[PDB]
């Protein structure tokens, strides 16, 4: 029952990896390919984060894998800290 | 952030019996009035009083 | 992704500043690790005798520029510019030359030397 869903997820992941390999071959040799439209739109766009661009979609997110993003910086976070109370 | 009446090199602030918080740091303070000779952050507690 | 060095807008840069914990701060020679996107920062540190190792878990370097470059994003200091290769850059625009790092009070803008002991 769940094995069919697991196999579907595995096949989708394999196809996504194939598209990523096609994108690598594109970056090496060109190229008009699958993820070209997303990257072309994102480069000219003002969206510094991929979350607001792809809206959480999986194929859009993995089409942009390997590129720089604002989310990659951990130093920009600021953990809220409560100072010592008293003596 | 507490209410202020003078800003610059010298500051005067007023506080209430509630915790005040700023960017990344929340602190507890009591009601009163504080005067500082410098523009450093000031709150009413023993740590800043020392 | 691996950080790369770019030389665009190099003639418009007077100096460099460091961003740590989301708040800009001054740079010291005793620090050991930084996140850098500029190649001239190596000459800047070498003239002062500094060395460092590049890592993503270390404070970022931003350059003070005299030209309005990039656009404002809420929650981020300075301005953000994206290169033609897709890499992002950070700058500190200014209106007057006597500017270090500026923090925002609810009413006015006041410079500071240390965020921990300022009215920021």
């Amino acid at each position: 029952i769940i094995i069919w869903f697991l196999l579907l997820s595995v096949c989708l992941g394999s196809l996504i990896y194939s598209t990523a390999a096609l994108g690598v071959l594109m970056s090496n040799l060109g190229m008009p390919s699958y993820c070209t439209g997303y990257r072309e739109g994102y480069l000219n766009s003002t969206n510094v984060t991929i979350a607001t661009y792809c809206t959480g979609s999986i194929p859009c997110s993995v089409c942009l894998s390997g590129l720089d993003s604002l989310d990659t910086y951990p130093s920009l976070e600021t953990i809220q800290i409560t100072i010592s109370s008293f003596k | 952030f507490p209410n202020t009446y003078l800003e610059g090199s010298v500051r005067v602030v007023t506080t209430f019996d509630s915790e005040y918080c700023r960017h990344g740091t929340c602190e507890r303070s009591e009601a009163g009035v504080c005067v500082s000779t410098s523009g450093r952050w000031v709150l009413n507690n023993d740590y800043y009083r020392s | 992704h691996v950080m790369s060095k770019h030389t665009d807008f190099s003639s418009e840069i007077i100096g460099y500043k460091a961003i740590d914990g989301g708040v800009t701060r001054d740079i010291a020679s005793t620090d050991t690790c930084f996140a850098n996107k500029h190649a001239d920062f190596d000459t800047w540190f070498s003239q002062r005798g500094g060395s460092y190792t590049n890592d993503k878990a270390c404070p970022l370097i931003a350059a003070v520029i005299t030209r309005e470059v990039g656009f404002v994003v809420p929650g981020l200091p300075g301005t953000i510019l994206r290169t033609t290769n897709g890499d992002f850059l950070h700058f500190l625009p200014r209106v007057f030359s006597a500017v270090g790092n500026i923090c925002y009070t609810p009413s006015k803008l006041i410079e500071y030397t240390d965020f921990a002991t300022s009215a920021c």
